[PDB]
């Protein structure tokens, strides 16, 4: 329930091939920017990155807890 | 209008009135540490380990509870409530079996976390511990309940966000378990969510028992395609094979919960 | 200065020696002015107890009037409710069984001049399951008004309208508690709530309520006849009035006596009760509001005196006033060791710092009993014992906390040599 | 605390309260506020107790049924309160007060005299089924110490050897006159009543004006 | 005091349906 | 000696006698 | 063949490795070898598993062994414990 | 010393390994109990730093004392559960011994 990891905007290259290895079954992957994921502060900052090293960018907005009404109260109504 | 301003540590935020003190510290930004409280779900105030020390007062409140007043500062750093929660975390860990190897919400833990950064360094507990039994609830979710910490968020989202309705508290003092009374399965749609709501890993995913374990999990975003609400789930893929479908939240779809069928 | 006279002992009927049915009630006369105390108004009733400035004779002490005055608020549509609790888990409280049983009337007129105070529709009384034939007494007595009209609607020849009810206990010293008494009558398990949503705002079946110790209830007719003045001489400072002492173990007599309140602890068993059984040298201890209240040790209690502003003094609570007796002849050591299990057996378990921490100390406790344990376990426990204290959701964890706090605070050296004597023999 | 079926304790023993014991359960109803019922659960599953000691799983399930209230909701109120027996229970069902004021006043002592005279140990039936020892907690009456409740029977002040003369009364005939079996009335200074030795003023006395 | 050869042990992660054998 | 004897639905009967005072519901 | 019967098969195209070059496999597998371990009786309702030797054994767990209908194992040794 | 593996597939010896050296992919065996499918330390990927041995909690993976293992193909290196097992039971009485001698000191 924590939510440290929810704050910094992350941009994530598309995942690619992962075939088994014959000789021990170990994941194997040919893509180099696979486990690549830089970290930037803002929306805008991130969008920048793209444009100027030229890859393509889908930006999702990010969507944040709306704020819910609670009283220990509320519940202890046997109306409803 | 309808606007207090209360003083989180003296940052003077303001808030609808009827919002509690553990709401007021969120939107300065500062996270309580919490069990027993989730958002969709009622505050219960069982676990006491979100006790935090409104300025000038005598004792320390319930951040879940308490609905702030005018102009009473939450003090969240201070003195007093981390030995309110250094001497809580004493108690959860006292009565709690080590076996994090073998609890594979190993690094899903709220309560390892809190424990290693807002509880203690060293256990007091010479006496002996407790132990329960373990039952079944069906099989998609293996109780291995003396993991347990009695938060009783099991029987409320058994009850409130799904209407089953039998999950529930059984004797009182250190012996209470939450397990059904009769051993009769939790059998309904929205069952595996228990697991992804107990923050413990008492209750945990049976097919998903020991095939993993949280950091090695990749995690992408994707659409649940099982049903037609298109509920927003992650898939957790490991080396290339998945290895579980955990909701994410998506406030008008899915809030933070998926079918049995879909994970 | 105590020593209050026959005829201003509220309950005569204490001890029975008068019929506690009606008509022994009637020579009594406790229905005396009933319709005239009514006819005045609520605001009359509160005025009466605020000049009295009673507290609360249950544990927790509280100024009486302060309490009923926060439902005397206007009615939102939901029927405002009395709930007199005649528990009393705590063990030296025989003093609620006598009104109960001696004098169930006293009780009765209570409620209904306790009720206009607040505006409640009605009462219900929750006496301990333990106590079924205490029970056969109330109803029989509570039938018994009734049928003389004194109580149901147009009661005591009144505009105003009550309904008496009584509810079964099941054997928990929780369900004493304000928050959970309601929940044992709404029918739920006996829990408490937290005090944010307060009892008369949130209510039995979320109507608004008051809970009153019984002898709280009992006092407010006969206050209310005697003025608050005269009961409120009797008292000192904010303490005030008689509140009934029970003295239990090691004592020649032990007895209930309702004699005056800011008695000196030395006076009540030496001239009223029993003289401490041994001799007043022969205290190791005394309990003075029962187990939740700590014990103060021989030297201290003379000296201080019943009244709940003078024992906070001293480091203890009024409580109950039960007083409990420990001669030269007992372990402390495992006589408060019972007490926590007495909690280990009975906390509901609701809150984290209760559940562990009770069975954490009762753990320390046995072992100190023994012996087993070192020295520097004891401070440990003074440790464990506030993180109890001030983190718990009720206040029984408040209460186990304290005589734990007691034993190291008075007697640590003698639980030191319990720790030396089993390190010796090896 | 879990009910494991057994071919006893299940609901294989159909319950139902008596049509006497049913008029009871709604006298209850009543007695609470209306469109109110599941605040019954308690005095009900009391009568189901009344009923018949054991009170198992069918039992509780009925009282659910009568109670219309989730069966857990029943099941959670048994196993949070000790009055409720969930097992069979001795048709004498003695209950040993073991809180320090009855121990300081030697509680105790009366546990050891009774173990003996019922030839068991503390904590189940007799084979004779005869009585059950429990060590429950404070029972109230603590002025009397020396306590034992049975069935309700409340005996008090007893001196080890009572117990046994109780016992005795219990094992052969009935209504062993319970109550405190020495000299004093109800709860008394065991020397007399100082309190109050003068007679009780009468209706209006010194009602103070207003 | 008085040649290996190395080898996945993992099964088969994703079983293959197999075609009918019945002709159709 | 009434609290001398008394059976086990006393309370309970005892209050459906009583009933009929009983006030109306709310 | 192994542990979890690891069988790289007649048509795999990686059975071609033992040519000439044998397997590892192993005897005394412990898949049985627990279940050959008999079921330490004890008194009391809950028992402890060191896993025999304090710091050199595992972190130390609390068996409940309530129910003679199951032998508690501790999930560390695999050992039945016969209440 | 009954015959049960120690490891209980907790893979914090993998998340602890400095080189990505120890592979662990796990499953729960028929008894229920929690064992390593596929338990692979790449030998020519360790750098024999000793903190699997540290992190094991059973203390199921330990550095054994053996430092001749030289291996004539680069596959031999590559060691898999059953070798590590094997290398295991030859090397259990000397293994015991060490640990034995150095346990206090950790
Ligand atoms: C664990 C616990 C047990 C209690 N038991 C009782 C009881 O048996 N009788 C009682 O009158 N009050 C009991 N109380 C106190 C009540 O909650 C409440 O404060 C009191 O009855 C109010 O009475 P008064 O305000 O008239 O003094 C208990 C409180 C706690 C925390
Ligand atoms: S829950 Fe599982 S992981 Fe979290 S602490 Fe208890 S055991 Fe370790
Ligand atoms: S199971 Fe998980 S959720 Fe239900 S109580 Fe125990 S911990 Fe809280
Ligand atoms: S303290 Fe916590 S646990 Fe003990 S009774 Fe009050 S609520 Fe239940
Ligand atoms: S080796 Fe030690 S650490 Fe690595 S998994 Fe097996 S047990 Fe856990
Ligand atoms: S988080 Fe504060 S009450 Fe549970
Ligand atoms: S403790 Fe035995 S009755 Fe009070
Ligand atoms: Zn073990």
């Amino acid at each position: 329930s924590g939510v440290n990891n929810t704050k910094k905007w992350k941009m994530e290259f598309d995942t690619r091939e992962r075939w088994e290895n014959p000789l021990m079954g170990w994941a194997s992957t040919a893509d180099p920017l696979s486990n690549m994921v830089l970290t930037f502060s803002a929306k805008e900052d991130a969008i920048a990155f793209a444009e100027k090293n030229g890859w393509s960018y889908d930006v999702e907005e990010k969507k944040v807890p709306k704020p819910k009404s609670k009283s220990y109260g509320a519940n202890f109504s046997w109306n409803k | 209008s309808n606007l207090i301003e209360v003083f989180v540590d003296g940052q003077s935020v303001m808030v609808e009135p009827g919002t509690t003190v553990l709401q007021a510290c969120e939107k300065v930004g500062m996270q309580i540490p919490r069990f027993c409280y989730h958002e969709r779900l009622s505050v219960a105030g069982n676990c006491r380990m979100c006790l935090v020390e409104i300025e000038k007062a005598p004792k320390v409140v319930a951040a879940c509870a308490m609905p702030v007043m005018k102009g009473w500062n939450i003090l969240t750093n201070s003195e007093k409530s981390k030995k309110a929660r250094e001497g809580v975390m004493e108690f959860l860990l006292a009565n709690h079996p080590l076996d994090c190897p073998i609890c594979d919400q190993g690094g899903e833990c709220d309560l390892q976390d809190q424990s290693m950064m807002f509880g203690s360094d060293r256990s007091r507990f010479l006496e002996g511990k407790r132990a329960v039994e373990d039952k079944n609830i069906g099989p998609l979710v293996k109780t291995i309940m003396t993991r347990c910490i009695q938060c009783t968020r099991c029987i409320r989202f058994a009850s409130e966000i799904a209407g089953v309705d039998d999950l529930g508290t059984t004797g009182r003092g250190n012996d209470m378990q939450v397990g059904t009374y009769i051993e009769k399965m939790f059998m309904s749609e929205l069952s595996g969510n228990v697991i992804d709501i107990c923050p413990v890993g008492a209750l945990t995913s049976k097919p998903y028992a020991f095939t993993a374990r949280p950091w090695e999990t990749r995690k992408t975003e994707s659409i649940d395609v099982m049903d037609a609400v298109g509920s927003n789930i992650v898939v957790s893929t490991r080396t290339g094979e998945v290895m579980r479908i955990l909701p994410r939240m998506h406030e008008d779809i899915n809030e933070e919960w998926i079918s049995d069928k879909t994970r | 200065f105590g020593s209050l006279k026959d005829e201003d002992r509220i309950f005569t009927n204490l001890y029975g020696r008068h019929d506690w049915r009606l008509k022994g009630a009637l020579r009594r006369g406790d229905w005396y002015k009933t319709k005239e105390i009514l006819l005045k108004g609520p605001d009359w009733i509160l005025g009466e107890m605020k000049t009295s400035g009673l507290r609360g004779r249950g544990g927790a002490g509280f100024p009486t009037g302060l309490k009923w005055s926060f439902m005397n608020k206007p009615s939102d549509g939901r029927p405002k409710y009395l709930v007199v609790n005649a528990d009393e888990g705590e063990p030296g409280t025989c003093k609620d069984r006598e009104i109960m049983r001696h004098d169930p009337h006293k009780l009765v007129e209570g409620c209904l001049v306790g009720g206009r105070a607040m505006g409640a529709r009605a009462a219900y009384i929750y006496i301990r399951g333990e106590f079924y034939n205490e029970a056969s007494n109330l109803q029989v007595a509570i039938r018994e008004a009734y049928e003389a009209g004194l109580i149901g609607k147009n009661a005591c020849g009144s505009d105003y309208d009550f309904d008496v009810f009584v509810v079964r206990g099941a054997g928990a010293y929780i369900c004493g508690e304000e928050t959970a008494l309601i929940e044992s009558i709404e029918g739920k398990q006996g829990k408490p709530r937290l005090k944010p949503p307060f009892p008369a705002d949130v209510g039995v079946f979320g109507c608004p309520t008051t809970v009153a110790n019984v002898e709280t209830v009992a006092v407010s007719p006969t206050i209310c006849r005697r003025g608050g003045t005269w009961f409120a001489g009797f008292g000192r400072e904010r303490n005030s009035g008689t509140k009934l002492f029970n003295i239990s173990g090691h004592v020649n007599h032990p007895c209930t006596v309702e004699e005056e309140m800011s008695v000196p602890l030395k006076e009540l068993i030496e001239k009223h009760a029993g003289g401490v059984t041994g001799g007043w040298d022969n205290l190791l201890a005394v309990i003075p509001g029962g187990s939740s209240t700590p014990l103060i040790p021989k030297s201290v209690c003379e000296t201080v005196l019943m009244d709940f502003d003078a024992l906070v003094q001293a480091q203890t609570g009024l409580g109950t006033a039960a007083v409990i007796v420990m001669d030269r002849s007992t372990d402390i050591v495992k006589a408060i060791a019972r007490l926590i299990e007495f909690y280990k057996h009975e906390s509901c378990g609701q809150c984290t710092p209760c559940r562990e921490g009770v069975d954490w100390m009762n753990k320390v406790m046995a072992r100190f009993v023994k012996g087993d344990a070192r020295p520097a376990e004891i401070d440990s426990l003074w440790e464990i014992s506030k993180q109890i204290e001030g983190h718990t959701i009720c206040a029984l964890g408040d209460g186990a906390a304290w005589p734990v706090q007691g034993l190291i605070r008075h007697f640590r050296p003698e639980l030191e040599d319990r720790m030396q004597r089993f390190a010796q023999q090896h | 605390f879990v009910h494991r079926d057994t071919p006893e304790n299940n609901p294989d023993t159909p319950f139902d309260f008596t049509p006497e014991n049913y008029k009871r359960i709604e006298a209850i109803v009543k007695n609470y506020p209306e469109g109110h019922q599941a605040a019954a659960v308690l005095p009900v599953l009391d009568l189901a107790q009344r009923q018949n000691g054991w009170l198992p799983i069918s039992a509780m399930n009925k009282v659910a049924e009568v109670l219309q209230v989730p069966p857990m909701r029943v099941y959670e109120v048994a196993t949070f309160y000790t009055m409720y027996n969930r097992k069979p229970v001795g048709k004498y069902h003695i209950q040993v007060c073991t809180t320090t004021p009855c121990m300081l006043r030697d509680s105790d002592s009366i546990l050891e005299t009774l173990q003996r005279k019922l030839g068991i140990k503390v904590g189940e039936t007799t084979p004779d089924k005869l009585f059950t020892l429990i060590e429950v907690e404070c029972l109230g009456a603590c002025v009397n110490a020396p306590m034992v409740q049975i069935n309700d029977n409340y005996y008090e002040d007893l001196t080890p050897k009572d117990i046994e003369e109780i016992i005795d009364e219990l094992k052969a005939g009935k209504v062993p006159k319970p109550g405190p079996r020495s000299g004093r009335f109800c709860c008394e200074p065991a020397g007399g009543l100082t309190s109050l030795t003068e007679p009780p003023k009468g209706p209006g006395f010194g009602v103070q004006a207003g | 005091p008085t040649q290996y050869v190395p080898y996945s042990t993992t099964r088969k992660k994703i079983h293959e349906w197999v075609p009918p054998s019945t002709p159709y | 000696l009434q609290h001398h004897d008394y059976n086990t639905y006393t309370f309970l009967d005892l209050n459906l006698d009583l009933s009929k005072f009983r006030l109306p519901q709310p | 063949i192994t542990h979890t019967g690891q069988v790289y098969d007649e048509k795999d195209y990686r059975r071609v490795r033992f040519v000439d070059r044998q397997k590892e496999v192993n005897e005394n597998f412990a898949i049985d070898l627990i279940a050959q371990q008999p079921v330490n009786e004890v008194e009391h309702r809950i028992i402890a598993c060191d896993g025999g030797g304090g710091a050199l054994g595992h972190p130390k767990v609390y068996i409940n062994l309530d129910k003679e209908t199951k032998t508690g194992t501790c999930g560390y040794c695999g050992l039945q414990f016969k209440q | 010393p009954s015959g049960e593996e120690r490891c209980i597939a907790c893979k914090l010896c993998e998340a602890i390994c400095p080189a990505q050296a120890i592979t662990i992919e796990a499953e729960p065996r028929a008894d229920g109990s929690r064992r390593t499918t596929r338990y692979d330390i790449d030998m020519t990927k360790c750098i024999y730093c000793g903190f699997c041995q540290e992190a094991c909690p059973v203390d199921a993976i330990v550095e054994g004392p053996n430092f001749e293992f030289s291996t004539e193909t680069h596959e031999e290196l590559l060691y898999n559960k059953e070798k590590l097992l094997n290398n295991g039971d030859k090397w259990e009485a000397e293994i015991a011994a060490n640990i034995q001698a150095d346990y206090l000191y950790r």
